[PDB]
RNA sequence: UGGAAUGCGAGUGCCUAGUGGGCCACUUUUGGUAAGCAGAACUGGCGCUGCGGGAUGAACCGAACGCCGGGUUAAGGCGCC
RNA sequence: CGGAGCCUCGGUUGGCCUCGGAUAGCCGGUCCCCCGCCGGGGUCCGGUGCGGAGAGCCCUUCGUCCCGGGAAACGGGGCGGCCGGAAAGGGGGCCGCCCUCUCGCCCGUCACGCACCGCACGUUCGUGGGGAACCUGGCGCUAAACCAUUCGUAGACGACC
């Protein structure tokens, strides 16, 4: 049936000062600014309270499919606040059996050269979205580190190289090779 | 005496049914900016509908077959011609009275165009339902002039912004002149307020 | 020194799907699209004004090329302000979607 | 962000229907698209009425959801809606539309002979402001 | 029966004809939900022919009169016990309606059963309609209106009166 | 029923209007796309097929058996005299089509180019371009031409140049020179039109247009063979000898 | 006191053409896997019949027909054709 | 480019000279404040079934003759230079002048105008489009195509080079 009211609040930390024009939200703070346009979701955004301490999202007279769309806005706003405060440092491992996967990074995090995967002479030049920085960390042999603010762009850049390092026309249950996401965390801790 | 109709946000068949009757009733209808026409339903069903329409061709000679036009203005002409008795002389006269444009030409850019609310997307559809742009559909199915129309419309939106800025300046001059002169024209002002024009 | 007739467009005849009764004409008067609003024009005189090749006589002036077919607005039609008319001579179907003059001087005011 | 809310006690303008063009109060909410509806002073009998015809306004007088017509009338007279409604620009442009509908032909001739000079004076003053702005710019 | 327009509620009593076996048959009363009194008497004979050994020629209707709502202005919660015929078998229901009158609630019941289940009015058989307090309600669509300080906007005012301003300049506003 | 032994089809449907060509000179259907990084240059030329001979050259390709060998290959000689530029034309971009905006000819236009505008040069009085060439030695005509070029600076997107072949140096029987539009692809529209005005009434050789070891496109009309049968044209399988009504 | 209700003018004699290939439909039902198959019972249509509707249409729904004017419906519909 | 009659073809019976765009959101300003080549951002202030409303805007024609009041004095109208327009291009704006007014519009006196005696196609865009010929004057103009012949890059004949 049409549920008369569904709502969920987001308590924002004092380091962040959010605002909104219409239904598009912006989140700024220490690391940078992140925007998201909500023109597909059709809800009410109340930015109430002095010092803008909480964001409320209403849905009036919507059945189950639009009631499912209420918590996802809360989740995207909380992910954006987490990206602005802390960030998204996706650590990921290069698993191989025989051939060492040669990974190097061109243009300070914009492109990844992937070489020597199952003895293939073809190289993969996988380009990240601007905003995501790829790097090789210290004290670890096979490691790729993806830094960024937008969880969409960082995890999409992870999925690009994870689907680039795939084994074709073989048994992937035996050939356990490729670069795979290992740790999903933040840049700085809290 | 010419219905200059906008095409942005208007539904395809709901607009065409309103257009074709007024064209049969002796009114010169010019529907303009027809790439802004949006069709209800998601994009993939409308694309596969037009692709089945493209596959439906004459086997022995497709030049004799159904002429599948790719421009959005000619798709609107196709659906109005489907909603007309075009085999008859009054239907051919209706097709002569109809005049449909891609983009908006300089004969019709400096004219206040009309909007039909009985065929509009925000009026006739629920906001959670999907719609498909006819211009994007046409450029994806093989219409070559989306970016050209985009640049020309960007130029004329800049020109119309300058014109509307001049109109706002004239409206400010009118209101400030009324604010200055209201004392000596209060005799003309009060007689329209007793008849219900400025209240 | 102005217009003394209301604008009305002749749509078609009294017709079914596969039959037409061409003695009764369907008239679409501009500005009126309701049965409560079409009660004013009931009983007015209307005419299709057209001009031809040969000259015909004109009452109160020199002979001109213009010709008419006079009539009488009988009763309303439909729900959207369409109305009927019975003429003495039937209208040609050349006049489909053209202007005729409905008048005001058969008045009930 | 919404400002008007269907609340118990809100006064609303009825657009169409039998009681068209009248103020009324929301006594109780019956269904999704039907409300329990009463107007004591504006001559609208206690009835059920959908939300399509009523246009909810910015007036809320306080009475309980099951309160009867005597208490609705006392809250109406305490809130004094009939004066502020006529003071509002809403009902003023409504009665302006009513005067334009009831405009007589001789009244329309007076309107035309007023508008003619009232527009000529505006045109002269706008031309003087245009040449003055041109003189200040140059 | 055709559920034409709105329904009406009839208190229909009837009995058997006097016989040399029994001189005075007992009287049987029902609450018939029907548009008019002719189909009320017909549906009364239908239910009496279902329940007892009694037909129209072997009996009579003593009085058939419409009985009204004792509080039509109060909004109430009617729990209607349904016995309808599906396309596969026959089923029972217990369904709540928030409405003013019994006849209007049964009208809404016929409309909503034909809405959700395509149950025709000849298949739908009503056995009992009872007014119920707000505490004993079961359905959440009825219980969501149980609030003293109820408050909601009208979110998307899709405008009607569309074909009088057919050819207009301005786009219609729909935020009210 | 179906075809027993499936076979590929004789002919191509991409070329199916097999009519005599309305044009005799090979028309460019698509010019190369411009970019402002490249300087201004011609993108086409109009030569004449002279003949055929051998060639002997070294092959430099790694991996082949034919590496560092002396092969022979068939070559075409195309005599390409330098063409005379006698006009320009600008093109506005419309949503209906790439429309020619304004064509501006030159002052001194040779009789080779004058032959093309006439079907019968003998009976003609040779009076073309006479009222057009008076615009180049007066005050008002130069102002109108400068206004035309200044409008072409603003509104034209594609600038094509008008060049005709030099027929007097050729050993052909005809004297009627072929004219051709060549799209100048290069920098901005202003620099393009300035370079075209500089190259107006000038010779254009082939070293300016093309160069060594460049892969080019050849447009032209096929050698005509007349009304031919389906065996000669579509190369179908001949019916056997025993057929009554033809094989 | 024309011995129930309702309705209708009845009875009777010659001469007599054409026909004697039928088909379809709610219900019952034989043979057959089934058939726009073959064969039956009641009744109505087509044949012999136009008209409005089912886009189209020998059988379906409505309704049967002299020539016209005003009105009103049935069956069907009322975004455009 | 600058006059009269006379045939045919028809519809027509005042124009709207333009923001973009959202619909769980819009419109208009001052800008105390800050950036850019007047625009943009925040804040502030009034509306928001829209009244900086197409449920709307502009013009309004019966006419002329005298006088008085409101309105105008910086305006109506009468020939040259300079700019803006190309997607299928606007009878637009600015400077003047050798000449004419307190007539144009709004209120009141004052009469006149075939008052054609109740009777219908009346009233414009209309110097409307097309074809014939007469008029008066000025400034400009001195052509191609096809057949024939020839060629053979072509071809049944036509066509084509
Ligand atoms: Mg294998
Ligand atoms: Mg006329
Ligand atoms: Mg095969
Ligand atoms: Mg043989
Ligand atoms: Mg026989
Ligand atoms: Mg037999
Ligand atoms: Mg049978
Ligand atoms: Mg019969
Ligand atoms: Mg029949
Ligand atoms: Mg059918
Ligand atoms: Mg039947
Ligand atoms: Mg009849
Ligand atoms: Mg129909």
């Amino acid at each position: 049936m049409k549920t008369i009211l569904s709502n969920q609040t987001v308590d924002i930390p004092e380091n962040v000062d959010i605002s909104l024009k219409g239904r598009t939200v912006i989140v700024k703070g220490p690391r940078g600014t992140l925007r998201r346009d909500f023109n597909h979701i059709n809800v009410e955004l109340s930015l109430l309270g002095k010092k803008k301490k909480r964001l409320r999202v209403d849905k009036w007279w919507g059945n189950r499919k639009e009631l499912a769309t209420v918590r996802t806005i809360c989740s995207h706003v909380q992910n954006m606040i987490k990206g602005v405060t802390l960030g998204f440092r996706y650590k990921m491992r290069s698993v191989y059996a025989h051939f060492p996967i040669n990974v190097v990074i061109q243009e300070n995090g914009s492109l990844v050269e992937i070489r020597n995967f199952l003895g293939e002479k073809y190289i993969r030049r996988v380009r990240m979205r601007p905003g995501v920085a790829c790097s090789v960390s210290q004290a670890q042999k096979d490691e790729l580190v993806l830094e960024g603010n937008d969880i969409e762009l960082v995890s999409n850049s992870a999925a690009l190289i994870q689907q680039a390092t795939t084994v074709k026309n073989k048994d992937i249950r035996k050939f356990l090779d490729g670069i795979y996401v290992s740790e999903k965390g933040t840049v700085q801790q809290a | 005496q010419v219905l200059v109709l906008d095409g942005r946000g208007h539904l395809l068949g709901r607009l065409a049914a309103i257009v074709a009757k007024q064209v049969l009733l002796g009114r010169k209808v010019v529907v303009v900016r027809c790439e802004g026409i949006n069709i209800s339903g998601n994009f993939y069903r409308n694309k596969l509908k037009y692709l089945a329409f493209l596959r439906k061709r004459m086997n022995t000679n497709p030049s004799r077959g159904p002429y599948h036009f790719r421009a959005p203005s000619r798709i609107f002409w196709r659906t109005v011609r489907g909603m007309l008795p075009h085999k008859t002389k009054r239907g051919q006269a209706a097709l002569d009275r109809l005049k449909v444009f891609d983009g908006i030409p300089p004969p019709y850019d400096k004219k206040k165009r009309m909007v039909v609310p009985a065929a509009l997307k925000v009026v006739r559809l629920k906001p959670t339902r999907k719609f498909a742009y006819l211009g994007r559909l046409a450029h994806e199915v093989g219409w070559k002039y989306q970016a050209v129309t985009a640049t020309l419309e960007e130029k004329r939106k800049e020109k119309a912004k300058i014109h509307y800025r001049k109109k706002k300046q004239l409206m400010r001059l009118r209101k400030q002149a009324e604010k200055n002169v209201e004392k000596k024209i209060s005799k003309f002002t009060d007689v329209l307020k007793t008849h219900g024009l400025l209240v | 020194s102005g217009r003394l007739w209301c604008k009305a467009i002749f749509a078609g005849y009294k017709r079914g799907l596969r039959n037409q009764r061409e003695h009764t004409a369907l008239l679409k008067i501009e500005g009126v699209y309701a049965r409560d609003e079409t009660e004013f024009y009931l009983g007015k005189r209307c005419a299709y004004v057209y001009k031809a090749k040969n000259n015909t006589v004109t009452p109160g002036g020199k002979p001109n090329k213009t010709r008419v077919i006079w009539g009488k607005v009988t009763r309303a039609h439909g729900n959207s302000g369409m109305v009927r008319a019975k003429f003495r001579s039937n209208l040609p179907a050349k006049a489909i979607g053209h202007r005729i003059r409905v008048m005001l001087y058969p008045s009930r005011i | 962000v919404f400002r008007r809310f269907v609340e118990v006690g809100r006064v609303a303008y009825v657009s169409f229907g039998p009681h068209a063009g009248k103020l009324v109060a929301i006594v109780d909410v019956i269904d999704q698209n039907r409300a329990l509806v009463d107007g004591p002073c504006t001559r609208v009998r206690r009835q059920a009425m959908p939300f399509k015809c009523m246009q909810l306004t910015d007036f809320i007088l306080k009475f309980p959801h099951s309160a009867r017509q005597k208490y609705v009338r006392k809250a109406w007279e305490k809130a004094d809606i009939n004066t502020k409604w006529a003071a509002t620009r809403w009902a003023k442009k409504i009665e302006a539309r009513e005067r334009k509908a009831k405009m007589t032909d001789f009244d329309r001739y007076k309107v035309m002979k007023a508008k003619k000079m009232r527009n000529r004076i505006i045109k002269n003053e706008v031309k003087k402001l245009q040449r003055a702005a041109l003189l200040k710019a140059s | 029966m055709k559920a034409s327009g709105t329904l009406r509620e009839y208190k229909v009593v009837g009995r058997c004809l006097p016989t040399p076996k029994c001189r005075t048959p007992p009287l049987y009363r029902m609450r018939i939900f029907a548009p008019n009194h002719v189909v009320a008497k017909s549906r009364f004979w239908y239910f009496v022919s279902q329940l007892k050994k009694m037909k129209k020629s072997s009996g009579e209707i003593v009085y058939c009169g419409q009985v009204f709502e004792k509080s039509p202005l109060r909004v109430k919660n009617f729990g209607i016990w349904l016995r309808y015929d599906s396309r596969s078998g026959t089923h029972n229901m217990y369904r709540e309606y928030r409405d003013l009158t019994t006849a209007g609630a049964v009208t809404q019941c016929y409309r909503d059963m034909g809405a959700r289940h395509r149950a025709r009015a000849h298949s739908i058989q009503i056995m009992k309609v009872e007014e119920i307090a707000a505490s004993k309600c079961r359905r959440p669509a009825v219980k969501q209106f149980h609030d003293s300080k109820i408050k909601f906007p009208l979110p998307h005012r899709v405008l009607r009166r569309q074909h009088k301003p057919r050819f207009t300049t301005k786009r219609p506003n729909t935020f009210f | 029923s179906h075809r027993k032994f499936s076979a590929p089809r004789h002919g191509s449907l991409g070329f199916l209007p097999r009519k005599r060509s309305s044009r005799h000179r090979g028309k460019v259907k698509s010019f190369p796309k411009d970019d402002p990084s490249k300087p201004v240059h011609l993108t086409a030329f109009l030569g004449y097929k002279a003949g055929m001979t051998h060639i002997v050259r070294e092959v430099d390709r790694p991996g082949s058996k034919v590496n560092k060998k002396e092969v022979v290959e068939a070559v075409t000689i195309v005599e390409t005299p330098p063409m005379v530029v006698v006009g320009i034309v600008g093109y506005v971009e419309t949503p209906r089509g790439l429309r020619t905006f304004k064509t501006v000819f030159a002052e001194h236009i040779s009789d080779e180019c004058k032959r093309r505008f006439y079907k019968n040069w003998h009976k003609s009085k040779k009076k073309a371009f006479t009222k057009y060439c008076k615009k180049w030695q007066d005050d008002a005509g130069k102002r109108q031409l400068d206004k035309d070029f200044s409008s072409m600076k603003k509104y034209c997107q594609v600038i094509r140049v008008l060049a005709h072949t030099q027929m007097r140096l050729l050993p052909l029987r005809q004297k009627k020179a072929h004219l051709m539009e060549i799209q100048v692809n290069g920098g901005t529209v202003a620099e393009k039109l300035d370079w075209a005005r500089e190259r107006l009434e000038q010779q254009v050789p082939v070293s300016q247009v093309f160069g060594q070891d460049e892969m080019i496109d050849v447009i032209g009309v096929t050698k005509g063979k007349g009304y031919k049968g389906v065996t000669s044209r579509w190369h179908t399988k001949k019916l056997p000898r025993k057929t009554h009504r033809g094989l």
